């Protein structure tokens, strides 16, 4: 029992927590990321 | 309460299921011993959550069917890997492959640049009159 | 050309929007293929009900009851299992002796 | 021409935007590692 | 199972990924449209 | 002219800096793309469900012909648990005797015939019978999985033996 | 069954018959539980009493 | 790295067999231990388990494992179950309740405790697809005969094959050698338009 | 010059999209393959034919099993079918006309070799 | 007149990370604010 208080009587959702994980978790914004340098390498091609 | 005090209560009250394996019937007790079983360790009012036990009680159900089994690693060294010693001995089965997530209560860092930044990044704006 | 160029740009949008955003496995693409396919085959097979339908029922050659069938349309073989009595008969919707069997219990439903 | 200029300041502009974005995901390099760790196996599953 | 804790983290009212980046190009723009057409 | 292939040349130079890191074996873009693949994956997890749930529907429409003691409540041993399970009258998907808030109920076995088990399986089946967990999409949204791409489980366990 | 929906039932003399078979356009009689000739003179009247004078086609039934 | 376990045959087998145990766990006062000196793991992904186990009806042991093994090779081709079966020396004809010609080779280890001693043990390559582990174990039990006949399956087990997941990434080496050709071939170019 | 900047478009198109596609696709279905014959061999039975699926240069591949008149063979026999390996196989790659819905049933393959694996 | 576009490049920088600055402390002002609240020891620590 030196681990009983880790485990819950409850039963755990443990997708919800992955879910929530993932919603709660840094973003990177590669759509962002990828507009940006396709603006910039319009605009230092054609535009410049 | 003291083991005097639950000898006194169940004495006035012999019949309570509550104290029930702390003074069983002999003939419980009989059938353990000639069962080679211990009736403490099977006996359902010694189970029972709200039953009062003494010391001695306690401390003979606490070595109830327990095994002897032992694991002696030496010197263990693993990199990106993951070691499970289980040593178990009981119908307890560990669970494999399973999974524990946890709620990662992530803290977002944020794009903040060191604000002593702003001196110099004046300087920069600073520089267009060289260009005036 | 000016044309040509604004069509090369849109094929390449096209390709890159379905490259990140579209499976590139014959797994998923399969999935997904079989996911339509299956729905255009429920939403054809739905039209045959399981519920207890009245009809007449021809036992012989002269004689005719009304009675509660039960209709249960399958597409891999492409069958119609009909329940009658606690006891369940497979007709071919492409065999014709199962197609002249079947049809008659079919349009004669009251 | 004016419109050279505004060309290569909007380029600034979106390379000072990548860079930004790219500082963020430096910071949050930890979150990303851990989260990695702690959701490795779901890389390739099917269900949780 | 193990005990998950508890979601500590709130779900605030976020922004369009995109918008801090409209608004930065949309105000460079006009700064630079208001200091050629005032020079 | 001059600075358009300037730039042409960096922006070549980018790229294969790019297709280098993406080809090699650096740790940070691993941490980056395994970072996106397991939120994709997460993300289609919703979908897998949702086809395998319809499948199985499919299959169980197929398999309950003919047979009427599959739609009741019947002992199922698993080799080392018995479960009380049935084909649910509207999905055609398996469904099972819930433990509280949980799963199914799984009677642990001591042997490889234990009676106790059967006995309390039946006597389950007669008194405890009112709370039932369904394989699919009632699994998914109580408990958070299908039932099905967990092995063993005895969705997947009945789908295959039946 | 998209091909049997042009299928309708009327009779053939004293005897129950299916037009607009496009499996087999000649004339075939609709046969019972055991496999036979179904030959009932009141046929007629049945079909009144369940799709109507006209002869219903099983894309009506489907739709049914 | 939280990953699953990479299943297979081997595997699924010990995980078998050990459920049985515990299913029929019953009390004993013999001593079973595990003493390993140095253990040694370098490679990624390369889980170890250590489950000590020890039931002392060793008849039973047998009993388990061969029924464990049946349901095993219950899903391998009719060929390979058989040719495997006699390998090892378990007949599928026969019922798992039965003494077998494995259970026959490996009674010489009777005398011996049911004490599982390595001196030093270091895991190899293991090679799983990502997101996944090669998980190995080290099972004890409360014979060192069930121990035998564990091991000897195991390696049967081990000598299937079973394809590898290949890694196509290339080792990497900090780049600046293109960075520098990138900035060569730019005042290149700067000297050639001008 | 707007051109150059198409070649770039392309460029990066080519060597920073489809070559980690490549490389991802190969990768999964490799891992589904090694998945597939880790327990199942041969052929595994799918809409009535039977499925096997190897890995290629150009990734995975499904092959049914027929008979010596390229009928495809039924799912009931597939024991003797695990006891002949020089049963004919046709590959999915191939739109082969004559059987009916021949790529609907290489496409329920992979699904059921994806929802396995 | 490559000087003269050095310094407008560089100045845009300067103005653009400003105005992202000051766009992303206007979007976290208060998430830094409990960040700080709820780790306010590890500014300094009591080790000096």
């Amino acid at each position: 029992l030196s681990n009983s208080d880790r485990f819950s009587t409850v039963p755990v959702n443990r997708a919800k927590v992955v879910q929530h994980n993932i919603k709660h978790s840094f973003d990177l914004k590669l759509h962002l990321i990828s507009l940006l340098s396709l603006l910039v390498i319009w605009i230092l091609i054609v535009a410049i | 309460m003291t083991d005097e005090q639950i000898y006194a209560f169940c004495d006035a009250n012999k019949d309570d299921i509550r104290c029930k394996c702390i003074y069983p019937d002999k003939s419980i007790v009989r059938i353990g011993i000639d069962t080679r079983l211990p009736y403490y360790c099977w006996y359902e009012p010694c189970k029972r959550s709200d039953a009062l036990l003494p010391a001695s009680l306690k401390k003979n159900i606490t070595k109830c069917n327990v095994s002897d089994c032992t694991i002696s690693l030496g010197n263990v060294s693993i990199t990106d890997s993951k070691l499970d010693v289980n040593n178990v001995c009981d119908s307890k089965r560990v669970a494999t492959e399973n999974i524990a997530v946890r709620y990662l209560n992530q803290e977002i860092r944020y794009p903040i640049i060191d604000i002593k930044w702003l001196p110099i990044g004046l300087l920069a704006l600073a520089i267009l009159i060289l260009a005036f | 050309a000016s044309l040509l160029y604004l069509i090369l740009f849109l094929l390449f949008v096209c390709i890159s929007y379905y490259f990140t955003y579209y499976p590139t496995n014959k797994l998923q693409a399969a999935v997904m293929e079989t996911d339509r396919e299956n729905a255009i085959i429920r939403q054809r097979n739905d039209e045959i009900p399981t519920r207890t339908l009245d009809t007449a029922i021809f036992t012989d050659a002269s004689t005719v009851a009304s009675a509660q069938i039960h209709l249960y349309y399958n597409s891999n073989i492409g069958k119609i299992i009909m329940s009658l009595n606690g006891k369940k008969h497979t007709f071919n919707l492409y065999d014709d002796n199962d197609i002249r069997t079947l049809l008659p219990i079919l349009l004669l439903s009251k | 021409n004016s419109l050279s200029i505004f060309f290569i300041v909007v380029a600034t502009a979106a390379v000072c935007l990548l860079f930004i974005q790219g500082y963020s995901i430096y910071e949050n390099y930890g979150n990303i590692k851990e989260f990695n760790a702690t959701h490795a196996a779901f890389e390739y599953s099917k269900s949780i | 199972d193990v005990h998950p804790g508890e979601p500590v983290v709130k779900d605030k009212i976020k922004l369009p990924t995109w918008l801090g980046a409209a608004i930065t190009l949309v105000v460079i723009s006009v700064i630079f449209y208001f200091i050629s057409i005032y020079s | 002219k001059t600075s358009t292939l300037i730039f042409f040349v960096i922006i070549l130079a980018i790229s294969a800096l790019l297709l280098w890191f993406q080809t090699s074996d650096n740790p940070v873009f691993n941490e980056l793309t395994r970072y996106m693949r397991i939120k994709n994956t997460v993300n289609d997890w919703k979908s897998l469900t949702d086809s395998k749930t319809k499948l199985e529907s499919d299959r169980g429409r197929l398999l309950a012909a003919g047979k009427d003691d599959i739609f009741e409540f019947k002992c199922v041993d698993f080799g080392a648990y018995f479960i009380a399970m049935r084909l649910d009258k509207k999905t055609y998907l398996p469904q099972a005797i819930r433990r509280g808030t949980g799963d199914a109920w799984m009677v642990k076995k001591a042997a490889k015939v234990d009676p106790s088990a059967q006995q309390f399986c039946q006597y389950l089946i007669k008194h405890k019978s009112n709370n039932v967990i369904t394989c699919g999409n009632e699994m998914l949204n109580e408990l958070g999985y299908s039932g099905y791409f967990m092995s063993p489980h005895w969705c997947s366990d009945f789908s295959n033996m039946e | 069954i998209d091909r049997l929906r042009r299928a309708n039932l009327a009779c053939e003399d004293d005897k129950l018959m299916i037009y607009g078979l496009p499996w087999m356009t000649t004339q075939t009689s609709a046969l019972s539980i055991n496999s036979k000739p179904i030959v009932y003179k009141d046929c007629a009247k049945l079909l009144r009493s369940i799709n109507g004078s006209q002869p219903v086609s099983l894309n009506d039934v489907l739709r049914r | 790295a939280e990953t699953k376990e990479f299943k297979t045959l081997y595997n699924l087998f010990i995980d078998s067999y050990l459920q049985k145990l515990a299913q029929h766990s019953i009390p004993t006062n013999v001593t079973c231990a595990i003493h390993i000196g140095e253990v040694i793991g370098q490679f990624k992904n390369c889980a170890l388990r250590i489950t000590n186990k020890c039931m002392s009806n060793s008849r039973l042991s047998f009993t388990l494992m061969v029924e464990s093994f049946i349901e095993v090779i219950s899903l391998l081709p009719e060929k390979d179950r058989r040719r495997i079966a006699e390998e090892i020396g378990i007949d599928l004809d026969d019922v798992p309740s039965a003494v077998s010609k494995l259970e026959k080779n490996c009674n010489a280890y009777a005398e011996v405790n049911n004490i599982i001693d390595i001196q030093k043990l270091d895991i190899g390559e293991c090679s799983a697809p990502p997101g996944q582990h090669m998980l190995l174990q080290i099972v004890n039990t409360g014979s060192a005969e069930a121990n035998c006949g564990l091991q000897t399956i195991v390696k049967s087990l081990n000598k299937i094959y079973v394809p590898p997941i290949i890694e196509n990434r290339l080792p990497y080496y900090d780049p600046w050698f293109l960075v520098g050709v990138a900035i060569i071939l730019v005042i290149f170019t700067v000297a050639i338009c001008s | 010059m707007i051109t150059l900047f198409l070649i770039l478009c392309y460029f990066i198109l080519i060597f920073n999209i489809i070559v980690p596609a490549i490389s991802e696709k190969m990768r999964r279905e490799r891992a589904a393959y090694v998945n597939y014959k880790r327990l199942n061999k041969n052929f595994i039975c799918v809409d009535d034919r039977l499925f096997s699926y190897n890995f290629t240069t150009s990734g995975i591949k499904a092959k049914v099993a027929v008979d010596n008149k390229n009928v495809p063979i039924p799912c009931s026999k597939i024991n003797e079918v695990n006891n002949n390996k020089d049963v004919d196989t046709l590959y999915c790659d191939k739109d082969r006309d004559d059987i009916p819905g021949f790529a609907r049933s290489c496409y329920r393959a992979y699904s059921d070799l994806f929802f396995t694996t």
